[PDB]
């Protein structure tokens, strides 16, 4: 009833919770093991391709 | 007894009575509304959008 006569602001703070982290999961989750050894290919030719 | 009559009944003294008053709250309404509450300044004080930023490293 006295919530008027508070500050409360530090009992409730926004979470520090990173929400990109519950996409990155979700995306591993539905490929497959060999796309992911390919995304090592992938870059590892790019560094070939910035390097020539 | 005098308040036993069916003059009094619909007595025009009475309806003017009336009349005048409501007339007069018409004319007070946006006096009686002039109150003022605290909610906003709480919502304005207490609202804090999630202020954290995101870092993938």
């Amino acid at each position: 009833e006295e919530c008027m006569f508070k500050d409360t602001r530090l009992d409730v703070l926004p979470p520090q919770v990173n929400p990109l982290n519950a996409i990155l999961a979700q995306h591993t989750a539905q490929t497959p093991v060999h796309r992911s050894l390919e995304k090592r290919l992938w870059t590892e030719v790019r560094a070939t391709a910035v390097s020539e | 007894l005098i308040p036993v009559s069916l003059v009094d009944l619909i007595n025009i003294n009475i309806i003017f009575y009336i009349l005048l008053l409501y007339t007069l709250l018409l004319f007070f309404i946006p006096l009686f509304l002039a109150s003022i509450n605290y909610t906003y300044h709480y919502i304005y004080k207490y609202y804090n959008y999630n202020y954290n930023f995101i870092n993938n490293n």
